[PDB]
């Protein structure tokens, strides 16, 4: 697998409390079992 | 481990009771999962409270 | 699984209580022992939590501050007091250490020595000029961990002191319901006998009477009219 991501600037940035929870959960799945040595990602963006 | 105090945690839910209590430490084992950390602290647990 | 409980060398070797090694590694850098972990503690208060005198004596004749806290706010004194050593406690009162260092709950050291159930270490620390009557964030002394904990002797000791009784909880619940709640006849009987009000009520509004079973309170009562 590669992974392409362009503009990721957008994502980055109770309103707020629901994206705070979605990081939560991109953390919990990226620090969770998984084997990253095979698995590629690419991150695209802006500032 | 000894930092983890007793205390705090026999006393702050007295007054504000959750639900799932074991469910909210395997929650904060899932906090200590994140190989940051080797042994759980009082850190994980009130974090792990004040989210849910 | 086990290991190192803290990334710095000087730390661990605190904890693992080697006295030529780290010796050794002060003679070598004297800026060994001002360095900080991720915890926000150095060697000393591992070196208190080992139970080393030579130690932390050691420590103490350089003149290591003891006010330093972590981001939780623990001071040595605390782990001295959990650890049960008398020993570090006479070096850290003997430094003048201040007994109204307060954690991140605000509990003073004394209900740590009340909840360990150490005599000695609370007799020294109240020694010290400590206030007894000190209230933590939580607006609670160390009196209701010791009649909690079911400690006779703990209150005892703490009432050799003259300690009031009549500090209210934020809760609303007195070192007496918890006295009842524990189910101890000779704890309730006794700060029945030295002069405890029955007459305040919690945010429950529950006497003290219903708070016992077994017609605890009743006998309670008879104390309190006779």
């Amino acid at each position: 697998c590669i992974i392409f991501m362009d503009e990721i600037d957008a994502i980055g940035g109770s309103a707020d409390r629901e994206i705070q929870r979605t990081l939560m959960e991109l953390l919990n799945q990226m620090d969770g079992f998984d084997t990253l040595h095979r698995v590629k990602m690419i991150m695209a963006t802006n500032r | 481990s000894e930092e983890v105090d007793l205390e705090d945690y026999v006393a702050r839910p007295d007054k504000i009771s959750g639900a799932d209590i074991n469910s909210i430490c395997q929650e904060s084992g899932m906090l200590a999962v994140r190989e940051n950390r080797y042994i759980v602290l009082a850190k994980d647990f009130e974090k792990a409270y004040k989210t849910v | 699984m086990e290991g190192c409980v803290s990334n710095l060398m000087v730390c661990n070797l605190a904890y693992s209580g080697k006295l030529e090694e780290l010796k050794e590694s002060i003679l070598a850098d004297k800026s060994l022992a001002t360095r900080t972990d991720q915890d926000s503690r150095t060697a000393l208060h591992w070196a208190c939590s080992a139970g080393h005198t030579e130690i932390v004596e050691f420590l103490l004749q350089l003149g290591v501050p003891v006010n330093d806290k972590d981001d939780a706010g623990w001071s040595p004194l605390h782990i001295a007091a959990s650890a049960g050593r008398d020993e570090i406690v006479k070096a850290l009162l003997g430094k003048g250490a201040q007994v109204n260092a307060v954690n991140q709950n605000g509990c003073t050291p004394l209900h740590y020595a009340a909840s360990k159930n150490r005599h000695e270490i609370a007799v020294m620390l109240l020694e010290g000029g400590a206030n007894p009557d000190a209230k933590d964030h939580y607006e609670a002394t160390a009196m209701h961990r010791a009649a909690a904990k079911g400690n006779l002797k703990m209150i005892h000791i703490l009432l050799y002191y003259k300690a009031s009784t009549n500090i209210q909880d934020t809760e609303g619940n007195t070192p007496l319901h918890l006295a009842c709640d524990e189910e101890r006849v000779e704890e309730a009987k006794l700060l029945v006998s030295q002069g405890a009000s029955i007459y305040i009520e919690n945010k429950e509004e529950k006497t003290p009477l219903q708070v016992a079973k077994g017609g605890l309170g009743l006998i309670l009562k008879r104390m309190v009219e006779g």
